[PDB]
Parts: structure tokens; sequence; C-alpha cells
């Protein structure tokens, strides 16, 4: 059962698509330095535009929500090698390009950013962001009332000497979403893809590595591990497959769990459940395939979309 | 159509909305998806609900012990839910035929229900004793379940010969084909119908006219057919008796008919008295044999296994339809692989199949992993049962469905699930209960009452902070 | 689907499309000593002919006698009930040590065998007979339903057996088969082709580790590697260390034994890459499949129980998988109809245990006898045949009782045609034990049997008249006597 498309309204190519923590509401960022945010009317279910406006100097690449708990929050990261915040005015009226207003601008890049996501919230307003300067960089809204109050947690370089050439590079972010393991995040910079953790000092190292990429990574997300113990993290690489790494922790252990090439090109998407039940990822042949695990923990397809 | 592009899909916090976009020029679309079979219908949370009820009320039922009343009354209360589950089944199914038609999604929901049908008349009635113990309940399942599982015999086949169609000057009964399809219907207990067809052409005609002898036997062997046995398994001790005694004086006696009509009767008779030969001969699918054979042979499932058997031997297992094959696990002792099929049918009717299966201790958790433990959280893992599991999955299946009606029924099957810490499902609930749907003030306070059964803190201190800005500035 | 001998090969009656002849046939008192003969003009010859494949060798009656122990031994225990505490206990361990026992029999039969003839189509058959014996044992008399964790050693140990004694691949004629050191291409080094090392995975997924390590240090250990990538030298050595001890007899070194390897894995994983393209992978390749990468396990698999086992010894060793395990497995490679004895493997690890007795009935009527017995000891298969209203129907020998009950009694009716007087008492007491039938059927039962019996001794007779006396058919014994003089 498809559902009726709908135009975003966006002129040049579309980068991310991002849900908020319901599900009724989207936010979209484009090449044409614009973020547009849609809402699921209750009564008519059709999504339908609720403000646009012009964010960025350059083409807006990724975008992201922060948790409800923190206020109505949204974060962009441009090709302009920024990251801005932004807030929702709930006393403006929708559509009208001033619904959204910029509550700070992080110009330590030095580089074009190609991602940004916010932390689990039961670590505070915090986020990543990562670049062509290669290198990851943590921020924290310390004071949860300042919502401006944006200070610079951390810096890691991912690549030590980032390559810088053909901009033929890909960088990928996704932090580990549970609420029972110790903070850490995966990363993602061309065919390496590495996962840091918090240390007892208070500072970011590398725990371990997901081998095994032969090619440009184009995506990636930790899943959320509600009711297991271990962690499931699956990466969309540009080699045609997709891959599901099982982490333990007794510091860190790496499994391969699967791998699949039913894509026959590259993966573009990787996407998890709100459950990490479902996995689901998306390629050049044009398909959306669902993934469920067995009960062996191998994961199958249960479903192609097209 | 070939065009190489980067296709990008996201999942979203709801079943029903999901989407999938391009990064592309000129593919500034956004194609809002919802999972592939995905029931949103208010039929089928009703049936989750009625089926949540029947867990529920199972209480310590619900888990079976490895007084001596208990052995005995165990299995009254489960086989009673079993009928209780096929029941909502049956419901669902009929709202869904009113409801959309035949859609796929009732030929699977049929299927899922045959697949019961046969589970029930197997395990859930004569508790493993043999059909003497209650022929009449027994015999009843199962001429239910063969009569529910496929259409035929259609009466858009009945009439099908009937057509009255004189093309080698055919004498309407003196076809093979109208005898097969009253064997056919004699194998699968429809007597009336079978009477009925019988009375339809020749019953007096030919037969009281030409042959006297043979008259009396086709009729009162229409007589036998009127009173099968099907509650005393002692009345059916005799019937097979009256039946073989007719079948041999007929055997042997005044040959005024057809040499062809001669045996046609014989068959019938020979069919109706058991022999094995004949109830394969006439049967065009292997659940019509094994059918037959416990109507008509001996009525003992000490014998299935070979009745099975041969049943196959004649007609192979049609992959055409998901049914046949589990029905044949049943039958043949291993239930736990019909849980993967049934799984496909439908998630939810499988995940409480499997939970009555461990009721009544048809599969058991076989898993011991460690000597040496204590975080190993595995609510959702193979270390606990295969019910276990799937109960589990189907509860987190629900809370992406976003009905605000069915997260009771979510919760409430993970905290009763049979296994697992109860601070391992604190934190599941911990994880899960942010995500509620809560609209109402009756909502919130159902979230919090849960926070403090399960002592979340932290937690109902987050709903509260959500709600600082959507309850202390909200409902205004 | 039967068996079509050739009567008397070298020379037969009926050859002409002609004159249909009348054959007339009738089976002796002795199974050994049938005859076939012709109502026709010019055929006067008698054929003596015996039943297709009868066993009448010294070896089978040992056999036979050697199962009877073990089956009048089992006292009570052959009997299950559906000393508190420990009756469940004890009574697992008196049957788990019987079922060493018929194995250990069996063994010792299909070895008499070997030496007798050497490898004669029963030498198949009763080693078939072994393998689905085996795979029984490992399956259901070891753990007594509990996981490996229970008992890890006997576990892997019955397992392993049972693969290594299935099939004879791989065959040693096949070990040299590869290291043929055959250079037919531009330097054809002694392990880059594929097939060296699907010989290598496939000696692990067997647990052949002794063998696996052989392999390698025949080529390319210190070679190859400890010159070019010193890397991946280190690697390939320490692995070949790790297999040196795969844990056998604790879970807990087994679940840390796993951690090294996915050490080892991960390490190599992303690393010096100072190796040919292929030799790169085909060694993550080894290391995946020792770490238990379910996708691998399945890809070096040939047969089903390659991957079955593997599963087993590699990813996650509990019985609570095998359902998937078995599932991926076929998936993979299909059954092969070839042998009789795969699918009831296949049976006995889906849990359907009483759909192997018709197959080993054919392989060994005996055999399937005593199999049946000790799988109703275990309370594995049951009687689910019931009565009527408390109220003649004692046929002792049918489907009413069990289907082991069953097996057993036709055996004892079989035995009685053999004609071995060594047998006799195995058959009558075989009868006397089956703990189904009224004492009364089972009296009537030996009343006819026993007057075949082949007495010549003094202390035959006296056996007789013994067992006439302890089932009160005196009126018989006045009859084999009537016999006697005239005789």
């Amino acid at each position: 059962p498809h559902m009726q498309p709908f135009d975003s309204g966006h002129d040049d190519l579309v980068h991310d698509v991002v849900y908020d923590f319901y599900g009724r509401h989207v936010a979209t960022c484009s090449s044409d330095q614009h973020i547009k945010v849609f809402k699921l009317d209750k009564d008519t279910s059709n999504w339908e535009l609720s403000d646009s406006w012009r964010a960025h100097d350059s083409s807006i690449v990724a975008i992201d929500w922060a948790s409800p708990e923190y206020g109505r929050i949204i974060a962009s990261a441009s090709y302009d090698k920024t990251v801005k915040l932004w807030e929702e005015d709930p006393d403006q009226e929708e559509c009208s390009g001033r619904r959204w207003n910029k509550l700070c601008t992080l110009n330590d890049s030095k580089g074009s950013l190609y991602s940004v996501k916010f932390a689990p919230a039961h670590l505070g307003l915090k986020l990543a962001c990562l670049g062509n300067d290669g290198i990851l960089r943590l921020y924290d809204a310390l004071e949860p009332s300042d919502l401006r109050s944006w200070t610079l947690t951390s810096e890691m370089k991912v690549l030590s000497i980032p390559p810088a050439n053909h901009l033929q590079s890909d960088f990928c972010l996704s932090w580990c979403p549970s609420r029972f393991s110790p903070e850490k995040l995966a990363v993602s910079a061309l065919e390496q893809a590495i996962i840091y953790q918090r240390g007892k000092d208070g500072k970011l190292h590398v725990a371990a590595k997901l081998p095994g990429h032969k090619s440009l990574i184009r995506s990636i997300s930790w899943a959320p591990s509600i009711g297991r113990w271990y962690q499931l993290i699956a990466t969309g690489c540009k080699d045609g497959r997709i891959r599901i790494f099982k982490i333990t922790e007794k510091n860190l252990q790496v499994e391969l769990l699967s791998e699949h090439d039913d894509h026959n090109g590259e993966v573009w998407s990787v996407s998890w459940n709100l459950t990490g039940t479902i996995l689901s990822s998306a390629g050049d042949d044009g398909k959306v395939r669902l993934w469920k695990a067995t009960y062996s923990n191998e994961f199958k397809c249960m479903s192609v979309i097209t | 159509n070939g065009d190489k592009m980067p296709l990008k899909f996201k999942l979203g916090p709801l079943s029903y909305q999901n989407m999938a976009f391009i990064t592309a020029k000129d593919k500034y679309k956004l194609y809002p998806v919802r999972i592939p079979r995905l029931d949103t219908s208010k039929e089928f949370s009703a049936y989750v609900s009625g089926l949540f009820e029947i867990y529920r009320d199972l209480g310590d039922d619900r888990v079976f012990n490895v007084n001596s009343n208990f052995a005995k009354e165990h299995n009254a209360t489960v086989n009673l839910a079993m009928e209780a589950i096929l029941n909502e089944l049956e419901v669902f199914i009929g709202r869904v035929k009113d409801q959309d038609g035949r859609v796929n999604r009732f030929y699977e929901l049929e299927e899922s229900l045959t697949v019961l049908n046969c589970l029930r008349t197997m395990y859930f009635i004569l508790d493993g004793q043999d059909v003497e113990e209650n022929r009449s309940e027994f015999i009843e399942s199962l001429l239910n379940w063969i009569n529910r599982s496929d259409g035929e015999p259609d009466e858009e086949y009945i009439e099908q010969v009937f057509s009255v169609k004189d093309s080698a000057g055919k004498k309407v009964f003196e076809t093979q084909y109208f005898w097969k399809l009253l064997n056919q219907l004699v194998l699968r207990g429809l007597l009336s119908q079978a009477i009925g067809c019988i009375e339809r052409s020749d019953l007096l005609p030919y037969l009281s006219d030409t042959c006297a002898v043979s008259f009396d036997a086709v009729s009162d062997s229409i007589e036998l057919l009127k009173q099968y046995p099907k509650d005393s398994s002692s009345t059916f001790r005799e019937w097979k008796n009256l039946v073989l005694k007719l079948s041999q004086a007929f055997g042997s006696s005044a040959t005024d008919i057809s040499g062809e009509l001669r045996d046609y009767i014989e068959d019938f008779l020979l069919v109706i008295g058991g022999n094995q030969r004949k109830i394969l001969q006439y049967s065009r699918t292997w659940y019509e044999s094994f059918c037959g054979f416990l109507l008509y042979y001996i009525p003992s499932l000490e014998l299935s296994a070979e009745y099975l058997q041969m049943s196959l031997e004649a007609n192979v297992v049609d992959i055409t339809n998901d049914w046949e094959q589990p029905c044949v696990d049943i039958i043949s002792g291993k239930i736990h692989s019909i849980l993967p099929v049934m799984e496909s049918l439908d998630s939810c009717t499988a995940a409480f199949t499997a939970m009555i299966c461990e009721a009544k201790g048809l599969i058991e958790n076989i898993f011991e992993g460690e000597k040496n433990s204590d975080m190993l959280e595995d609510l959702f893992s193979y270390r606990n049962g295969m019910a276990s599991y799937m109960l589990n999955s189907f509860a987190f299946e629900l809370c992406s469905l976003g009905d605000k009606e069915l997260w009771p029924v979510a919760i409430g099957l993970i905290a009763l699930s049979a296994t697992g810490t109860r601070s391992a499902k604190k934190m599941v609930i911990a994880e899960l209960l942010p995500h509620y749907p809560f609209v109402t003030n009756d909502d919130i306070e159902w979230m919090l009452s849960i926070c403090v059964e399960w002592r979340l803190p932290e937690i109902a201190k987050e709903i509260y902070t959500t709600l600082g800005n959507q309850m202390l500035s909200a409902h205004n």
C-alpha cells in the first residue's frame, strides 16, 4: 500500500529527511539552502508544510531533532562549514518563514560539514558533527536554560591527515541510543568506520573498528538495544553491502552478524525501528528492504518495497 | 527506468508512516511509505485485545509445571482458552470479510485458522488419549477442520457434473465423475450432501427397476450413512459391522446391472467399510485420505503416523497454500515448526498460538547456558522460550503501531512474560513507555501509574518534563 | 521400493515372453529354506530359495544375544513411568548406559562383519544403522533434555563422532588429490586455490582440528607468510594456536575462547594488507568461520550436517537453536537421498523420532527393534492407544499396544523361523517380557510357538519343559512327547 507522495517545495536536491520524537513531524533540508518542517494533520491524514525558511549560505546536508524534553529544537549542518540550532516559536504563523529562531552558530569547523546528530537525551543537549577537516566535534548546552550557551566538549582527529581531494569523501555519525549503556558513538569516514567510548577521564577514546568495508560508507546507524544486552550497528557501503555488527562489552567485542548484497549497487540509506526490531536499507536498485532478525540472530529480508 | 539513483529511506516512529526520498536532480518528491502488510484496522485491535484478555485470564495456567486434579483441571482451562482464541480469530476473519472483502488479508487469516483447527483437533481435545476418550468432540473438530481448509467440493462443481450434458449417451451416474464426487463427500464426512447426490439420479430409477437386488444395497447403505455414529465408539464398532455385512452380501450376489455400475457400487461400499486401498484411491488430497482413515477404517490416533504416510504417498503436499505443510507437521508431532509459517500469515495469531502451546506443554524452553552469571538483559532472545520470544516481539511491534489502546497490551505482555528478571523488564518498560501516545489526562495518569508500579523514577520525571512543556502549557 | 533378488542367477527357468508359465512358491518352516517350482512341460527342476536379505551368520546371532542381554538387564527400567526424587535421575542414568551398550554391540557386530566378508551390502547397511544411532544418542541420551552446558565434554564428543563416521569424506584419497603440486597456472602457490581453503574450513567445520593444522603446516605457514607479510603471519599462526586449544570440557573456557577468536578477527580485520588480494580474504573467511559467522559457516559447508555441526561448535553451543540451525543448513544443502541415514537424522534432530523406525527396520530388523525399545524406555515414544467402556481383543501382535511392543514381538516371531535354538530363549523371553499384553494372551502365543523349538539335547528338552511349567502348558509338553515316540 503506497500513499500519495507530495512535493517538498525544494528546488535543488534533498539530502536528509528526519522524524521528530513522536513521528508526527518531519524536517527536510536541501541544497537550495532551506529547511522545511512538515506536520501530519490529525484530521486529514496528510503531510502539510509547517514552515520553510532559508538557513544557510550553502547546501544543507544533515539535520536532526533534539529530545522533546529540551523543547522544539532542530540542528543543521551545511557545506558552509557551520552548524546552526533552531527553536520553534509557537507564537508565529506557520509558513511565515519565521517560525524557527536561530539559537546559535558553530563555526569551529574549517571544512564543510556532512553530519550532525544530537546525543541521547540521558546525556543532556549534546551533539556531534563531522566534516572535511576530518575532526569530529561534540558540543554541550551546559545550561539547559540557555539554548545559546553551546560550549565545545571535545575534538577528535578521525583521519590523522584528512586526504582532502576530489571531495569524493563521506562521513556519518550515529550515537548509541541505549539508556543503560556507557556513552558511545559510531563514526564513518570513507572506508573506515570506528567506535568511540567515553572513558573514566571524561574523554572519548577509540574502542573498536567495524572492519570489512571495501569502499565508501554511505550510511550507518546504531540500533535501539531495547531488551538486548549487546549492541547492533548497521552500515550501508558503496561496495553494495549492508553489514550488521554485534558489539558486546565484557572492552568491546565485535562480531559481524550479516552481509547482504541484495541491492547490487551502493546502499545509500540504512535506518532502524524505534524498538530496533526492523532495519531498513535503500540503494541503486531503487528498492527499500526491511530486515528482521532470526531466532539465531541472523538477519532476513522480510520485504522489498519499490 | 534504469537510472541508478541514490534512494534513501527512513523508518518512522510510527509503523504506518515512514518515508522514502531521492538525492538527485529533479527528484524533490517525498514518498510516505507504510510497512508492508500492517494492520491498522479496528477489527484487528479488537482481536489483539480479545487475545490479551484470554492470556491474562489464563493466570498461573499460562505456565506449565513439568492435586491429582491440577493436571486434569489444567488441561480443562487451557483447552477452553484454545477455543476462545479460535473464536476471537473467526470473529476477526468475519469483520474482515465484511469490511474489505476477500482480500489478501482474509485469505491469510483463514489459513491461519485452518492450521489452528488442525492443532486443536490433535492436542486440545483428547489430552493425549485416544478417540474413544471423547468420540463426539474429536470427530466434530476433525470434520470441521477438513471442511474449512479448502472450498471443494464447491457447489460450483456439483452442477459441473450434473450439467445434464449428454455427450457417449450418459446415464447421468454411470459416469466416473459422479462417483468420485460421491466418495469425496463420504471421505469428508459430508454425508448429508452425499445422500442428496444419490437421491438426485438413479436411486429408485435405473435401480428399483433394473436390478431389485442392488436396489436394496444402494438403499439401506444410504440408511447406514444416515446414522454414522458420532458419540459412541461402541455404536461405531457395531456400525462398521452392518457395513461390512452389507459389502459381503452384495459382494457375492445377483449381478443384474452394468459391468461398471456393478463395481462402482462395491467401491462405494468398500470406502464406507474402510478398505485402505480404496480410501486412498478416491482421495484427491492427503487430508481427504487422512480424514477418511479415521472415519471409516480405525478411529485411533495411534495410527495417524501410518495414515499420514500412506496419504502422502498417494497425494503429495500441495505447496500452493501455506497451511498444508504446517498441518502435516502438527499431525506428525513437530509442532514447533508451524510457528515460523504462522508468523508470516499473522504475527499476532502466531504469538498467542506459541503461547498456548507452551501452556499445554507442547513446546518448552530447553535452554540452559550459564553456571557463571549474575548484566545480560535478554528479555528479547533465544535464551528464554520460543513463545516468550514471540510474545515479546509482538509487544515491541505494538509499540510502533501508535494505537494507545494496545499499549496496555504491549506493556502487560512484557510484564507478564513468564521469564526474565523483574529488573530486565523494568529497563525495557523504561525505554518503551516514553513513546506512549498520550493525549488525555487519564492517559497520562496511566503512564504514571506504570512508572509507580515499576519504580521508573527518572522516567516519570521526563514524562512530566515533556509535560511541563505540553501539560503545564498545553491543556491551558 | 522392493528388493528384486536373483532366485538362482546361474539357471533361471522363466525367459520367454512366450507361454507365461505357472510358477508356484511355498514358504518353508525355515526362513533359509523355501522352494519354487513350475507346473509346465519340461520344467521339472526344484529351486530352493532363501528369503531375501536374511542373516544366518554367527556374528548376527551373537549380536542378537548381546542385545537381548541388555534388554533383560534393563529390568524395570525398560519401562517408563510417566527413590522419589532420584528415580527420575537414576532412570536416565541406566537407560543412557544401555544406549551405550547397544551402540557398542553394534560396533562389534559391524567389526566382525568387515573381517568376515569385508564390505558386503550388509556392512554398508549396518553402518548406516549405526550412524542414525550415533545421531540419536547425541541428541537424547546425553543431556537428558538439558543444554550443552550441562555436559559439554560428552556432547561434543558424541557429535564429533557421529559426524565423522557418517560419511568418509574428507577421505585421504582426496587430501592428496589437491596436494598434487600441479602448477598449471603461472605461479600456482601451494594454497592460492580455493580448493585448499574449502578443505581447510571443511576440516574445521567437522572439528577435525588436528588435520586442519597439518594442512596448514603443509605449505605456506612460515613460507609465503613469514616472509611476505609479517603481520598476517602472526594471525595465521596464533589462530592455529587457538585451534590447538578449542575447549571441549568447560562451556566457560569456550565463552572466553570465542572471545580471543573474535578479537583476532577484528585486529586482522582492519590491518596491514601485505598479501595478495585473494589471500587477504581467504584468511578472513578462515577466521570468520572459526568465530562462528553464520553466513560463512553455511558458505563452506558441502552438506547440511557440516553446517549443523559447525553452528554448534563455533557459533552458539545451544540445542535451543537446533531448530534454526537445521533450517538454515537445509536451505544451503538439501538432504541427499543417496543414503538412507540422512533423512532419519534430520527427523531425529527435528523432534520426530518415531519416523526413523520404518527406515531402520529396512537396514536391519534387529537394530530397529531394540532401538524402538530403548526409545520407549527413555520415554521418547509411547503407546497413545486406548481401550473401551471397561469390557476377546487379545491380539498381542497389533497396533493396539505400542509401536515398540509391535516391533519387538515381530522380531521374536521372525527369530522362530530362523531355526537357531540359541535365539529361541531370546524369542520367548522377548514375548514374555513384552511390557504389554495379558499373561493369558502371551500364554497362547508361547503355546503355539514352542512346539517348533529345534531341540536335540536333553538340556534343550528340559528347557522346553521348564517353559511349559513356567507358563502352565502341560498339555503341550505331553504333545512334544508324542512326537518323541513317533519321531
